[PDB]
């Protein structure tokens, strides 16, 4: 039994439940620790800038933000290339220039992109949060090449990535103790709203049309029986006996 | 009692009223569940809305 | 009588929708597993629709087809419910008309005069399965892929024509732009076909009439259709929009496979590939038999004997009910019919390859049995007086 | 289909004089008994063959994983 | 309601999305030109008279 | 006879346009 | 995919295809060897098409 | 320069009709999205 | 008829300047649409205002679906109908 | 089109809308004259969009 | 949509008793006067404005044409 | 390759394709090279 990782767990995410939202505070912490301690190997390009305008800044906060970044830009009518600071319609920059160059840089694997790799594997959150945390020690008897490092929680059990969410790896704005579970909890509440951007629309709009249907239902139900009620309770004489 | 048959007797006579009727009974109900789940939202969760954050404009 | 207009329902204009909606007799006992050919019509006006509103956002090349399904769900206003409808509606039509076939099987609805009537049912049954294997490919992804290069490279193991028909098929010399283009025209064709088929379908049973929970002559009391079961139809329809909506809302990706949130990449392969679930019986059914020739000669022998139910000149009597061994029978092949599912997703090992040949011989035992009993009961009547 | 003569007689009420849902919950009691009893053979060939297909797949593996086991 | 829930999702599905209205405001630059002539430019998705 | 007619007929105008303010919900207007 | 199935060679999941080292086919529905393209050797490491 | 033309005749109307312009044109101009709608109603249309 | 348009001229019923792929900075000269609008587009702008010339098309469509319900008229075919006749190919002429 | 119709200036054949230099619409059904936008000097030369 | 009763007699000759192409090219000549002789007055009505129009125009533009000149 | 059997024989196009450079995608170091034309190549644009 290997080659399908470890069994992990489920955890009761703040985002679960019935009438349950996002924790916005959360998604800020978890951006904050990607775009310092992830971005420099994987990439989202598929979140753009003005995605977070009201929903963990304002619009000068990400204004600011995009400014800071220097991106590539169309022909000047010279003939030639340029380079300008970003706007809030930019995406998020990518680490390398293509895929071979980031197999080059971490010795032939591919670290995938990250917009939506909470629904790509198998119960995505758990299992990246455990995975994220979930650096161990090789069992009694396996031992791991040079070069790869030992997770239980990944098909094989040796992994190319190397732990990062060392204890105080980020610095928090609001004065959190930025553990390991900590700095692993809003990662993985950023990422999952990232993959799942409409599931507050989605929900109480789901919760107003099924009370709504269920009492048309009721109704359904009243007006069949009224319809149906003659020809149930009639009586026929047929002048016959076996 | 009376209430039902006094109600027949006002608004169904007619079917121009009936219909008119029927669209502003669901405009209004539509409102009111909208106000209503709306309502339940905010008080499931509390502390977790985007301008419950506490250092939404510090980042200059 | 004629000399001066009584009804606008019975002029011309109106007179065939009156004459097939409103007045058409029914037998008064019919129960509710006679609602889900008019659910199923329904599930394929939705598809029809969400489809046409789909395909005015999405992009068939294979560069920047993930990508448009992408900006469709993440971009448009509303767009998220639109794909979701589709991609469960697809699920939920599949479903309703398994429980048809079902139906229509417990009541021996295929017998005599009424089998024309079948015949149409199976072809649209293939019209179905086409469509929703073609159009599971164009969002790209991992599964998209390798599903398309499995299936379509089944067809070489007919002999020396079969690889013409594959290169034929693909396009060029593997799956790839040609395939996608290809495979958006045909499935954004073949609904309208299905349409069509459906009509005649129905035409076809109009032209005697429908069965009953007693498979007896029914003639003699007889009621409208509307009010009586329209209503009846109206109360499936409401639960059938509860239902839809659960998963629409709260649960949409369940019925689905992660791995196609994966762009395509003809490299690396998943270490397990599957088709998209209501597929897995004929998957089992195929890959029961360790042989190519045999793994493509198996199923055309299962349509075969399903077309070819209706015409073994047999037993005088239609309702299982008063029928105990045909319908325990019934009940073994509907439990069967799940087993074999259920075998058709797991991994090509023990136990699996035994409890994936059994069931097979079973699926095909039953209709290998059934003429059977009906020879053996023509001669109930002269025996149990 | 058509016209079979018939020779009988009927009787009728009206839809507004007659008490509809109170009919639903009467003695559901005894109609949960009958409709067991009706259709429990019926349960026992739909469920037998899966139950035993599963303990058997479950007691299989499990040995088989107890057995590669150092 | 439903109904109306249902003509309304569908007939805004086919308006301006988010990608096109992000760009629908800027400012960028042009060069000389002669008197009374004409040089045209380029802006968002509009040239200038 | 003319003024039964007429009465119902805006009357029905009046459910159309009761129609119409429902399916479209303007402030501007 | 390597090193599965009871052979020690290649494993397909397609529809379930083992395969020994050498590539044979020897359990299941593949009738032929894995095929041989043409290629040949440079001096010590260029394996030329 | 025909579908320009043609589907900005629709702003003629009184006050409708630079709405029902710009949501016939998907945005602001005729571009991509106007061009990925046409080709779906040309699909559709004939079978109608 | 319809193989003699597609193997030896099939370039003649439309304009050149559609091999020229799409550049909305420079408009062509003249833009006009196929040959089978042109008594549309012509009638279109034979007014000078924009609703006029819009709700210009509405009474075509309008004489066109409300020719049937006139109801004096006795003889049918122009055989018997001189004027009626020449006023057709009148009507002809102008629509060319 | 500049350098078209009988004011020398913005001539439109679309529909024959005859604009003048000045961008008036003398001849032609147009309800509105071209669009002013907002524009003023840097120092003489200048002017953003 | 019925018929009527008629009280008629027809005499007809089978198909392989008769000679069939020659009919085409019979008289040709006083078919054609008869059909010009009848529809001349149709031709005229049709063909008269395009021609009346075509020289308008092109007398109108040849001499705005050669006026502008220096 | 449009020229074969039209104007040249195969030879001729192949050397004359051989004559110029075009570029091609990433190496497994990431970098974008040159080498030779083929027959299944394009007619070389002057500008960028
Ligand atoms: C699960 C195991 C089977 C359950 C059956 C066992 C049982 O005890 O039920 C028998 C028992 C009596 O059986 P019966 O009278 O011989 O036969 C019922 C007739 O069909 C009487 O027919 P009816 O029209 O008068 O009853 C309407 C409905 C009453 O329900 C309503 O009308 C509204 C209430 C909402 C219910 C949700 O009750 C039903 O019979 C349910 C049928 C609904 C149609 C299903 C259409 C399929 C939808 C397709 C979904 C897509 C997949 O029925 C019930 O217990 C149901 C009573 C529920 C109380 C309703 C009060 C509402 C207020
Ligand atoms: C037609 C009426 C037949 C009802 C079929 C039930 C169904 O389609 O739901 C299974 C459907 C298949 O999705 P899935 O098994 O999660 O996909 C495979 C997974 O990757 C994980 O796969 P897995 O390890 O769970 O095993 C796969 C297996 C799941 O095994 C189960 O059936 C679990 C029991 C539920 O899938 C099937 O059994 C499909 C066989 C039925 C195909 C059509 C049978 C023809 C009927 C004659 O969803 C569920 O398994 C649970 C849904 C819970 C709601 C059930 C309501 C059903 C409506
Ligand atoms: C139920 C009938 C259909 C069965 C659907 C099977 C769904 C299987 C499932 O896993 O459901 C889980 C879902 C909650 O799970 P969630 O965290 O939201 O995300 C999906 C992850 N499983 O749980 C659900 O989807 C249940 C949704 C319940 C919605 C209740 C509607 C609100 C109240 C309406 C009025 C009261 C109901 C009257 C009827
Ligand atoms: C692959 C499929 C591609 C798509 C096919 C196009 C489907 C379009 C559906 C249109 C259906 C055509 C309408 C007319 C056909 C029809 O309704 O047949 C009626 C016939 C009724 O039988 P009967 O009443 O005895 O006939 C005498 C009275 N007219 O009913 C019958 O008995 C069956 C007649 C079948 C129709 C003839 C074929
Ligand atoms: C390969 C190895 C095979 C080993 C198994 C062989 C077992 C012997 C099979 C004999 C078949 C007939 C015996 C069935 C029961 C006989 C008793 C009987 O006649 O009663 C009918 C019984 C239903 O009982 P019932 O009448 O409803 O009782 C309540 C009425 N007041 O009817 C029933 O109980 C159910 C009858 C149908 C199911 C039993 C036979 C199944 C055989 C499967 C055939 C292949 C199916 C593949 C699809
Ligand atoms: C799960 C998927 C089920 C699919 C079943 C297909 C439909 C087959 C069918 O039509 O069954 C009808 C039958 C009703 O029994 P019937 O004889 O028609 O009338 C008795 C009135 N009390 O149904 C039955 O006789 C028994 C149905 C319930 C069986 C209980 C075990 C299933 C749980
Ligand atoms: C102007 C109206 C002119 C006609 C006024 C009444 C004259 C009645 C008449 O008989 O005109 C005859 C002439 C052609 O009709 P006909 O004499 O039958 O010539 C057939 C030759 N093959 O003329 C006609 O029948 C058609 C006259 C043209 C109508 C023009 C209306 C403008
Ligand atoms: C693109 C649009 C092109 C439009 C083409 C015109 C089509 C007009 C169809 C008119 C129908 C027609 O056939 O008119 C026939 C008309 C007289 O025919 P009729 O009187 O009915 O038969 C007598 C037999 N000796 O025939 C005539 O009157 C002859 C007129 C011919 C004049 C042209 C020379
Ligand atoms: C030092 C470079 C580096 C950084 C920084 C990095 N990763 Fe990784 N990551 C990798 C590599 C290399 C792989 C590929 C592993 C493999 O293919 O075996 C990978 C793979 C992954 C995977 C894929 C696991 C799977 O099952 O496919 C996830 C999820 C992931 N990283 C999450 C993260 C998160 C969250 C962060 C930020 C805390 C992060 N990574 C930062 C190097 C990095
Ligand atoms: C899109 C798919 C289908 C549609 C729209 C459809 C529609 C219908 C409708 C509306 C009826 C009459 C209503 C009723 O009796 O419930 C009917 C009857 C019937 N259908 Fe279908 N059906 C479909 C698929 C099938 C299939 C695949 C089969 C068989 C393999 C089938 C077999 C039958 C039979 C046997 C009847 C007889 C009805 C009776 O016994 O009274 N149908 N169908
Ligand atoms: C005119 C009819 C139809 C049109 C225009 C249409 C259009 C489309 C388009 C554009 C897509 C790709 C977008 C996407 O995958 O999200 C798609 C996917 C799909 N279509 Fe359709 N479709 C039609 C009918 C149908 C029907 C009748 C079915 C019946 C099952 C069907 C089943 C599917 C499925 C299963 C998918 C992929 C599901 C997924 O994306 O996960 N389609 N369709």
């Amino acid at each position: 039994e290997a080659e399908h990782g470890l069994a992990c767990p489920s955890y009761p995410w703040p985002h679960q439940g019935i009438l349950s939202s996002y924790d916005h505070a959360s998604i800020r912490r978890g951006h904050q620790v990607y775009t310092q301690v992830c971005a420099s190997c994987h990439s989202m390009s598929l979140i753009s800038y003005r995605d977070l305008v009201g929903v963990a800044y304002t619009e000068e906060e990400v204004k600011a933000m995009a400014a800071e970044i220097e991106v590539v830009d169309g022909p000047n009518d010279e003939g030639e290339m340029f380079t300008r600071p970003g706007k809030l319609s930019d995406r998020f920059p990518q680490p390398y220039a293509n895929e071979a160059a980031a197999r080059f840089a971490n010795g032939g694997a591919y670290p995938p992109d990250l917009s939506l790799i909470t629904k790509a594997p198998h119960n995505g959150q758990n299992y990246v949060f455990a995975l994220l945390t979930g650096y161990r020690d090789p069992p009694a008897g396996v031992s791991i090449r040079e070069g790869l490092h030992y997770n239980p929680y990944f098909p094989g059990g040796a992994i190319a990535m190397p732990k990062m969410l060392n204890d105080g790896a980020v610095e928090y704005e609001d004065g959190t103790p930025a553990t390991e579970s900590q700095m692993g909890k809003d990662v993985v509440s950023f990422l999952s709203w990232a993959a799942e951007p409409e599931m507050e629309e989605r929900k109480l709009m789901g919760f107003k049309w099924i009370f709504v249907l269920t009492l048309a239902l009721l109704q359904a139900g009243y007006y069949r029986r009224l319809r149906w009620s003659v020809l149930k309770s009639r009586k026929l004489v047929l002048d016959v006996v076996n | 009692g009376g209430i039902f048959e006094a109600l027949y007797k006002v608004l169904m006579r007619r079917n121009s009223v009936y219909v008119t009727f029927v669209i502003a009974g669901a405009f209004v109900g539509e409102r009111a569940v909208d106000y209503g789940v709306h309502k339940l939202w905010e008080h499931n969760n509390v502390g977790k809305r985007y301008e419950d954050i506490s250092v939404l404009g510090q980042r200059q | 009588m004629r000399n001066q207009r009584f009804s606008l329902l019975k002029q011309p204009i109106s007179s065939t929708l009156n004459q097939h909606l409103i007045d058409y007799p029914t037998p008064s006992n019919l129960s509710y597993w006679w609602g889900f050919g008019s659910l199923a019509g329904i599930c394929l006006v939705i598809q029809i629709v969400t489809g046409v509103f789909l395909a005015m956002h999405y992009t068939p090349h294979v560069d920047l087809a993930f990508n448009s399904v992408e900006h469709v769900m993440r971009d448009v206003e509303g767009g998220w419910l639109l794909r979701y409808m589709h991609a469960n509606g697809a699920s939920m039509f599949l479903i309703v008309v398994h429980l048809h076939i079902f139906r229509g099987l417990y009541h021996a609805s295929y017998s005599s005069p009424r089998e024309f009537v079948r015949c149409l049912g199976v072809v649209i049954f293939l019209l179905m399965i086409v469509t929703a294997f073609t159009g599971y490919v164009p969002p790209w992804g991992q599964m998209s892929f390798w599903g398309a290069t499995v299936i379509t490279s089944l067809a070489s193991a007919i002999p020396v024509v079969g690889d013409t028909i594959v290169t034929w098929l693909w396009g060029g010399f593997s799956v790839d732009n040609a395939t996608l283009n290809r495979f958006f025209s045909l499935h954004h064709l073949l609904p309208f076909i299905l349409v069509g088929a459906s009509l005649l379908h129905l035409a076809a049973l109009h032209q005697y009439g429908s069965n009953n929970p007693l498979g007896v002559h029914s003639e003699m009391d007889q009621i409208s259709f509307y009010p009586y079961f329209y209503v009846k139809d109206l109360v499936g329809w409401v639960a059938f929009a509860i239902f839809f909506s659960i998963w629409i809302f709260y649960a949409p990706n369940v019925l689905g496979h992660p791995d196609n949130y994966i762009p395509a990449n003809p490299m690396p392969t998943p270490p397990h590939i599957v088709p998209e679930w209501y597929f897995l019986p004929i998957h089992a059914i195929l890959r029961s038999i360790p042989d190519k020739s045999g793994g493509v000669a198996a199923i055309a022998p299962v349509f075969i004997c399903l077309l070819a139910l209706p015409f073994f000149k047999s037993m005088y009597v239609r309702s299982s009910s008063f029928r105990p061994i045909h319908q325990g029978i019934f009940w073994l092949l509907l439990a069967d019919r799940l087993l074999l599912g259920w075998i058709g997703c797991q991994p090509v090992e023990a136990p699996f390859v035994t409890i994936g040949q059994i069931p097979p011989l079973v699926f095909f035992l039953f209709f290998a049995i059934t003429p059977i009993p009906g020879r053996v009961g023509r001669g109930i009547p002269n025996s149990y007086t | 289909k058509g016209f079979v003569p018939m020779k009988a007689v009927t009787y009728g009420l009206s839809p507004f004089q007659q008490k509809i849902m109170p009919g639903l919950w009467k003695d559901l009691p005894t109609k949960i008994h009958h409709k067991v009893s009706e259709n429990w053979i019926s349960a026992t060939l739909l469920l037998g063959p899966l139950v035993g297909v599963y303990s058997y797949v479950q007691n299989y593996q499990e040995k088989e994983k107890l057995s590669h086991r150092y | 309601s439903l109904v109306r829930l249902l003509i309304l999702k569908f007939v805004l599905s086919m308006s301006a999305s988010k990608d096109v209205l992000a760009l629908a405001s800027l400012e960028v630059d042009l060069s000389s030109i002669e008197p009374g002539t004409t040089v045209t430019v380029k802006w968002r998705g509009k040239p200038v008279f | 006879i003319q003024p039964t007619d007429v009465k119902a007929a805006a009357m029905w105008g009046v459910a159309a346009a009761t129609g119409g303010l429902y399916l479209i919900q303007p402030w501007g207007w | 995919l390597p090193n599965a199935g009871d052979f020690g060679g290649w494993f397909c999941p397609c529809h379930g295809s083992h395969y020994d080292i050498s590539g044979r086919i020897r359990k299941g529905p593949a009738p032929y060897n894995l095929e041989v393209p043409t290629y040949t050797f440079l001096e010590e490491n260029k394996l030329l098409i």
